[PDB]
RNA sequence: AUAACUGGCUUGUGGCAGUCAAGCGUUCAUAGCGACAUUGCUUUUUGAUUCUUCGAUGUCGGCUCUUCCUAUCAUACCGAAGCAGAAUUCGGUAAGCGUUGGAUUGUUCACCCACUAAUAGGGAACGUGAGCUGGGUUUAGACCGUCGUGAGACAGGUUAGUUUUACCCUACUGAUGAAUGUUAUCGCAAUAGUAAUUGAACUUAGUACGAGAGGAACCGUUCAUUCAGAUAAUUGGUUUUUGCGGCUGUCUGAUCAGGCAACGCCGCGAAGCUACCAUCUGCUGGAUUAUGGCUGAACGCCUCUAAGUCAGAAUCCAUGCUAGAACG
RNA sequence: UAACGAGAUUCCCACUGUCCCUAUCUACUAUCUAGCGAAACCACAGCCAAGGGAACGGGCUUGGCAGAAUCAGCGGGGAAAG
RNA sequence: GGCCAUGGAAGUCGGAAUCCGCUAAGGAGUGUGUAACAACUCACCGGCCGAAUGAACUAGCCCUGAAAAUGGAUGGCGCUCA
RNA sequence: AAUAGGGUGAAGCCAGAGGAAACUCUGGUGGAGGCUCGUAGCGGUUCUGACGUGCAAAUCGAUCGUCGAAUUUGGGUAUAGG
C-alpha cells in the first residue's frame, strides 16, 4: 500500500542481513526479490521497503529450514532521496512479515529508513527512530 | 538451433550508423509546425554549454510523496547572448522537396560573423560580401526586388542570425550562423519582420518564457574508437577467454555468410547528431542582473557563476538559460534550442516553477561556500590580507 | 530548505552535498564530502585534526 | 566403389491438424470434447538410404551475439461459452514487443525452489572452437567389475591427460579521399534504418453483478520493470596531479633537502573518465486487420456486401529521430 | 587404519571483481615515422538472393544492383591454412 | 387451465400420449413471456396481388481447408472482356 | 666435489621430590631423525598464463614438490640393436 521512488539494491539474492525483531531470529538470508522481472544472468536485488523471500540461518530452531517474507528496513548501500540526501546505515536490517506485510515479532530494534516506514504501516507502528 | 535464453538485442537500432556528425554545429533537422494565426515569432536560439548546477524548489505535483515538498534538481546553463539578425531564406513548395529560392543579406556584417566563411581570415584581404554592401547603393531596388520574390513565391520564411560569440568567455573568434525558422503571421508578414530586424539584436526573453518545454540539438562528447564491451553494453567474456574478453564471442551464424549490419562490432563512439526533447525551462536569466542565483527567498546578491567560474568555461556575463537536467554536448559546444513540435498538457509540463536557491559553490573541488563574503565570514582574517 | 553543518568538521553542508551516516545507535552523522566522512570512519578525533 | 557430424530424397515412426459423427456433456452430437474409420501437413524425433566430403568441412554441451519462423506462454483489439461478477476455457487478426534468478547434473533432456505479465516451441552446417571453455565423448598412463588360458575386450564404472595461424580476399564496424572551374557558408531529402516495453498503487469502489460468498471496468493521478539515447550538478569508484602529508630500510658526515627499494608502502586527493552505485529525456496524425455496424440489392421479405459506406488493433505509412546518394 | 599427499570428492568460517555489472589507472605493444625487413598460402579470382546442379555457388541461369585509390579494427565466409 | 410427473407447468420443465369435434382455419402446440396463466408470435387457414417457384443432385472456374525458419521467384517485369 | 637460515626435541646424563618396596614424578642438560618451515640446488603441480611462423624443435613468468639424504653432480669406466 504505497509507491516509493527507486532507490539503490542494497541485498542481491545470496545476502546475508541481520533480523531486526524479537521474533527470535538473528539471520535474513535473501533468496528472491518481489516484483524483479526478467533479465538473463542478472540477479535479483532489493532495497529498503522491498519485500523478500527469506529462510531464517540462524536463530530458534524452529525458525530454521523455511521460506517467509521479510521487508527491509534498512541497508548499508547509500542511495538517493529526491530531497538531494545520500545517506546509509551502519548495517542491513529486515524483519519477518506476513504476505500481507504483517509483523510476526512485535518490536523492532534500531532505526527504519522513512522509505520503509511510508510503505508499511505494521512497521511505522512497530518502529521507533525512523530515518 | 535458437538462442538457450530470449534476452533483449544490445542498443537502438534507430541511431545507426553510430558516426561521426558532419558538422560540429547540431542543425534542426524539422521546424515546429507553422500556424498563420499565431504572431511572428522565433523557433529557435543558439547557445553556448556553460555547465551544471543546483536548485532547490517546492514540487505541484498532487498524488505525489514530494508533493509542497523540497526536492533536489540536477540543471543545466546554456550562455544566451542576443543573437544578430543578417539574412533571410525563403523556400518554395515543389514535387522534390523544400528548394531555397533566393537569400537576401543585411547591408552591415560584424567582424566576427565574417570570420565565418573563412578558414585562414588573418591571411586574408577580408573581401567577403563588399559587392554585395555595394548592391545597396543610393536605392537597393536590387534588395527589395529579390524580398518580393521571396514574398511572392516562398512558403517558408527563415531568418539567417548568428551567435555574438565575442562576448563568450571563448576564444574561439568565429560566430555560429544558422538558419532559424519563421513562424506565424503571413508570407509578406515574415518577410517584413525579417526585413526590419536587420543588423539588430533579438534576446531569448523574445524566444523562450519560463516554464516552458523546449528540444535541444547537438553533438555528443566524443570519445574516439571503443570496443563492443562499452561501444553497445555487451556482457564481457570470462576473465579466462583467450585472446581478451571485450568482445562480442559470436558475430554472426554460418549462414548468411556475411556478418550482419545488427552485430555489434568495435568503432567509434560519442560524437553523435541528437535531437533531445521536453527539457522544462527553469530560469531565463538576464546579464544586466546582479542576482542571477538570487531567488525570492534567498535574497543574497549573487550571480549564476559558481565560485572560481565554470570549469574550462568561465563566467556567464550575457543573458542564460537555466534548464532542468542534463542536455548533449560538452562544455563550449554549440547548442541550438528549438521550441517542441507539440502540445504537452501533462503536469510536468504545465507546473509553474518558483526556484527557492541556486547552488553556486565551486565546480573545482568539494566547494563549501556560496559567496566570497561567506567565505571570509567563515574563516575570518587569513595572513595574505594582513 | 536548511543549511547543515559537518559532524566532523563544522564545515557548511548545503542541500544534497555530502553523505549522510545513521549509525547503530541512530545518531544522526553529516559530512559536507568525502575527506571528513572518511576520517570519521578512521575514528579519528576531529578535537585533533587541525583545520576543523 | 563404404560406415561414424551437417546437407539431399522419403516420412514408416515421432509431432501437429482436419472430415463423417456412435457417444461424453443433469437435457443437448459439435459451449467444450469426441470413438470406429478416413484425409492430410511438418522435418525440432528416430528409422530407411549412402548422392557430396576419407591428399580431413575441428565431432557434445555451456558461455557470448544476431537474426528468422509461428503450430502464441504473456502483452493489444475483438468474436464464442454449460461467460451473473471475478476467474476460466475455445477461437480470429496477430512474431510489434517480452519470455527470468538459482540447487543437482558435462549434459541436451530432466526435476525441484522462487520471482514474474509470461517464465511458448523451434530454425539458421543438430547457428556459433583461427570467439572462448574443455566438464563429456573418443589415443597413449592407471584402478575396479565382468569376460578371455593369454595378448587383451567391454557400446560398463573411475582418475590424469598440449584446443595452433589472420598481416590476404570478401563482408561488417568505423575513418580518409581524386575528378566531375576553385573555394567557403547555409541548406533540401531520395533511399536505408528506427523505439520503446510491461507492472503496481490511489480514485472509480466494497460500486456494477450477486441470496450470499465474493467482486470488476472507462476518465484521471502517482510510481515501478525491461530497453534506448544522453549527461557529470550531487554522491560513489578510479589516481603518474606521483598534488599534499605520513612510514620503514639504506645512501648523501649531521641538519635542511634529497636518491634508490623493477611506480617501496599508507591516508586524503581535485581534474578527467565513469555507475539503474548517479541524474536527465524517450512525440503525435492518418490508413487499415479481426470485429461490430449503416444503407442495400441479388432473392417483392431478409441480409455489414454485391455497388457504396461508418467506427476500429501492441499492425502499417507518415510526424519525429539517425546517415546524407562520396556519379542526387 | 594414526601420520603423510602439487592425488579424486562434499560441506563450513574468513576472503574475495568468479559474478550482479561493470568502471578507472600504469608500463610495453598495437598506431604514425627513419632505417631494416621475412613467412604461410596462391587454378583464376573475390558483393548478394532464389533456382537448378556431384542434392550447401565467387563464376552458370534469373533477378537485386553496381563508380577510382585507400587506413585501423574484426573474426561471418573463403565448406580458409596446417 | 387436455393428462401424468410435477407445488403447479394450463402447448412452451421432463414425460406421456400423438385423440376428438368442429372447422376453409388451429400443433392437444413454433416461439417469446411467465412461479404457473394471461398475454403476444409461428406452424395453420384464409382476404390482397400478378407469374413464376421450391427441393435434391452433377461438374467448370474461384474461395475455405492451406503452418517454418536470410529476402525472392509462373525465369524477371508485369498481366484482370489478359 | 656440492648442500643459507630457522622449528621440533629421541637415547644417554645431572639435580630435586614422593614411596615400605617394585618404582614413579618434576626441572634441566643433551642434540636423534631416509622429521619439519624454507634459499642455492634437484624437480616440474596449476594458471589448461605468456608464446604458440617463439628468445627457445620444450622456453618464459608467477605458483608449486623436495631440500642432510633411496640427496645432487663432474670426469674415468662397463653394458650395443631382438
Ligand atoms: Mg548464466
Ligand atoms: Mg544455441
Ligand atoms: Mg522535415
Ligand atoms: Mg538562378
Ligand atoms: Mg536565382
Ligand atoms: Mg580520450
Ligand atoms: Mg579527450
Ligand atoms: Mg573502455
Ligand atoms: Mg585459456
Ligand atoms: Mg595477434
Ligand atoms: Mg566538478
Ligand atoms: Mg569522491
Ligand atoms: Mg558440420
Ligand atoms: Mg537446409
Ligand atoms: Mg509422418
Ligand atoms: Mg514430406
Ligand atoms: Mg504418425
Ligand atoms: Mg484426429
Ligand atoms: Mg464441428
Ligand atoms: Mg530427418
Ligand atoms: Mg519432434
Ligand atoms: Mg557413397
Ligand atoms: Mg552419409
Ligand atoms: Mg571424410
Ligand atoms: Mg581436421
Ligand atoms: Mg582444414
Ligand atoms: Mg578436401
Ligand atoms: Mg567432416
Ligand atoms: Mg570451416
Ligand atoms: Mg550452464
Ligand atoms: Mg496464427
Ligand atoms: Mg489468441
Ligand atoms: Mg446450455
Ligand atoms: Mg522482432
Ligand atoms: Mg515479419
Ligand atoms: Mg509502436
Ligand atoms: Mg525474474
Ligand atoms: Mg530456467
Ligand atoms: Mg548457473
Ligand atoms: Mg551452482
Ligand atoms: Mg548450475
Ligand atoms: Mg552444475
Ligand atoms: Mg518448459
Ligand atoms: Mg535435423
Ligand atoms: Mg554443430
Ligand atoms: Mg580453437
Ligand atoms: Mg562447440
Ligand atoms: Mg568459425
Ligand atoms: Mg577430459
Ligand atoms: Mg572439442
Ligand atoms: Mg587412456
Ligand atoms: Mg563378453
Ligand atoms: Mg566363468
Ligand atoms: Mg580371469
Ligand atoms: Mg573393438
Ligand atoms: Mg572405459
Ligand atoms: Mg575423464
Ligand atoms: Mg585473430
Ligand atoms: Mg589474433
Ligand atoms: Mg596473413
Ligand atoms: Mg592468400
Ligand atoms: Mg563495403
Ligand atoms: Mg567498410
Ligand atoms: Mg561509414
Ligand atoms: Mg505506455
Ligand atoms: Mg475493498
Ligand atoms: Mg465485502
Ligand atoms: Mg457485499
Ligand atoms: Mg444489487
Ligand atoms: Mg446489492
Ligand atoms: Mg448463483
Ligand atoms: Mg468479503
Ligand atoms: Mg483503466
Ligand atoms: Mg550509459
Ligand atoms: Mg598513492
Ligand atoms: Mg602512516
Ligand atoms: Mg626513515
Ligand atoms: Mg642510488
Ligand atoms: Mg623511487
Ligand atoms: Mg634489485
Ligand atoms: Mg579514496
Ligand atoms: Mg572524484
Ligand atoms: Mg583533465
Ligand atoms: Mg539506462
Ligand atoms: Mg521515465
Ligand atoms: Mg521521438
Ligand atoms: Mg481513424
Ligand atoms: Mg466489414
Ligand atoms: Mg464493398
Ligand atoms: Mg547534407
Ligand atoms: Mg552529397
Ligand atoms: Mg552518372
Ligand atoms: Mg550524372
Ligand atoms: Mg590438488
Ligand atoms: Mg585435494
Ligand atoms: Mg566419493
Ligand atoms: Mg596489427
Ligand atoms: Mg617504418
Ligand atoms: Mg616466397
Ligand atoms: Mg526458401
Ligand atoms: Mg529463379
Ligand atoms: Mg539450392
Ligand atoms: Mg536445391
Ligand atoms: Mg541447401
Ligand atoms: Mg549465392
Ligand atoms: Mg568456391
Ligand atoms: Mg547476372
Ligand atoms: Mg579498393
Ligand atoms: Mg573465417
Ligand atoms: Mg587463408
Ligand atoms: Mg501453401
Ligand atoms: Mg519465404
Ligand atoms: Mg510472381
Ligand atoms: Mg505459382
Ligand atoms: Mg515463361
Ligand atoms: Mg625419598
Ligand atoms: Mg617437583
Ligand atoms: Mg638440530
Ligand atoms: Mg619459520
Ligand atoms: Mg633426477
Ligand atoms: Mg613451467
Ligand atoms: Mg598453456
Ligand atoms: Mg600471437
Ligand atoms: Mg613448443
Ligand atoms: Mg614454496
Ligand atoms: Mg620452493
Ligand atoms: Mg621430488
Ligand atoms: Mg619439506
Ligand atoms: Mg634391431
Ligand atoms: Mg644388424
Ligand atoms: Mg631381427
Ligand atoms: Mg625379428
Amino acid at each position: 500500500s504505497g509507491n516509493k521512488f527507486r532507490m539503490s539494491l542494497a541485498l542481491p539474492v545470496g545476502a546475508v542481513m541481520n533480523c531486526a525483531d524479537n521474533s527470535g531470529a538473528r539471520n535474513l538470508y535473501v533468496l528472491a526479490v518481489k516484483g524483479t522481472g526478467a533479465r538473463l544472468n542478472r540477479l535479483p536485488a532489493a532495497a529498503a521497503g522491498d519485500m523478500v523471500m527469506a529462510t531464517v540461518k540462524k536463530g530458534k530452531p524452529e525458525l530454521r529450514k523455511k521460506v517467509m517474507p521479510a521487508i527491509v528496513i534498512r541497508q548499508s548501500k547509500p542511495w538517493r532521496r529526491r530531497d538531494g540526501v545520500y545517506l546509509y546505515f551502519e548495517d542491513n536490517a529486515g524483519v519477518i512479515v506476513n504476505p500481507k506485510g504483517e509483523m510476526k515479532g512485535s518490536a523492532i530494534t534500531g532505526p527504519v529508513a522513512k522509505e520503509c516506514a511510508d510503505l508499511w504501516p505494521r512497521i511505522a507502528s512497530n518502529s521507533g527512530v525512523v530515518v | 538451433s535458437h538462442r538457450k535464453y530470449e534476452a533483449p538485442r544490445h542498443g537502438s537500432l534507430g541511431f545507426l550508423p553510430r558516426k561521426r556528425a558532419a558538422k560540429q554545429r547540431g542543425r534542426v533537422k524539422s521546424f515546429p509546425k507553422d500556424v498563420k494565426s499565431k504572431p511572428v515569432a522565433l523557433t529557435a536560439f543558439l547557445g553556448y554549454k556553460a555547465g551544471m548546477t543546483t536548485i532547490v524548489r517546492d514540487l505541484d505535483r498532487p498524488g505525489s510523496k514530494m508533493h509542497k515538498r523540497e526536492v533536489v534538481e540536477a540543471a543545466t546553463v546554456v550562455d544566451t547572448p542576443p543573437m544578430v539578425v543578417v539574412g533571410v531564406v525563403g523556400y518554395v513548395e515543389t514535387p522534390r522537396g523544400l528548394r531555397s529560392l533566393t537569400t537576401v543579406w543585411a547591408e552591415h556584417l560584424s567582424e566576427e560573423v565574417r570570420r565565418r566563411f573563412y578558414k585562414n581570415w588573418y591571411k586574408s584581404k577580408k573581401k567577403a560580401f563588399t559587392k554585395y554592401s555595394g548592391k545597396y547603393a543610393t536605392d537597393a531596388k536590387q534588395v527589395e526586388t529579390e524580398l518580393a520574390r521571396i514574398k511572392k513565391y516562398a512558403s517558408v520564411v527563415r531568418v539567417l542570425a548568428h551567435t555574438q560569440i565575442k562576448k563568450t568567455p571563448l576564444s574561439q573568434k568565429k560566430a555560429h550562423l544558422a538558419e532559424i525558422q519563421i513562424n506565424g503571421g503571413s508570407v509578406s508578414d515574415k518577410v517584413d519582420w525579417a526585413k526590419e530586424h536587420f543588423e539588430k539584436e533579438v534576446s531569448v526573453d523574445s524566444v523562450f518564457e519560463q516554464d516552458e518545454m523546449i528540444d535541444v540539438i547537438a553533438v555528443t562528447k566524443g570519445h574516439g574508437f571503443e570496443g563492443v564491451t562499452h561501444r553497445w553494453g555487451t556482457k564481457k567474456l570470462p576473465r579466462k577467454t583467450h585472446r581478451g574478453l571485450r568482445k562480442v564471442a559470436c558475430i554472426g551464424a554460418w549462414h548468411p555468410a556475411n556478418v550482419n549490419w545488427t552485430v555489434a562490432r568495435a568503432g567509434q563512439n560519442g560524437y553523435h547528431h541528437r535531437t533531445s526533447i521536453n527539457h522544462k525551462v527553469y530560469r531565463v536569466g538576464k546579464g544586466t542582473d546582479e542576482a542571477n542565483g538570487a531567488t525570492e527567498f534567498d535574497r543574497t546578491k549573487k550571480t549564476i557563476n559558481p565560485m572560481g567560474g565554470f570549469v574550462r568555461y568561465g563566467n556567464v556575463n550575457n543573458d542564460f538559460v537555466l534548464l532542468k537536467g542534463s542536455i548533449p554536448g560538452v562544455k563550449k559546444r554549440v547548442v541550438t534550442l528549438r521550441k517542441s513540435l507539440y502540445v504537452d498538457t501533462s503536469r510536468r509540463a504545465v507546473e509553474k516553477v518558483n526556484l527557492k536557491w541556486i547552488d553556486t559553490a565551486s565546480r573545482f573541488g568539494k566547494g563549501r561556500f556560496q559567496t566570497p563574503a561567506e567565505k571570509h565570514a567563515f574563516m575570518g582574517t587569513l595572513k595574505k590580507d594582513l | 530548505m536548511k543549511i547543515e553543518v559537518d559532524s566532523f568538521s563544522g564545515s557548511k553542508i548545503y542541500p544534497g552535498r555530502g553523505t549522510l551516516f545513521v549509525r547503530g545507535d541512530s545518531k544522526i552523522f553529516r559530512f559536507q564530502s568525502s575527506k571528513s566522512a572518511s576520517l570519521f570512519q578512521q575514528r579519528k578525533n576531529p578535537r585533533r585534526i587541525s583545520w576543523t
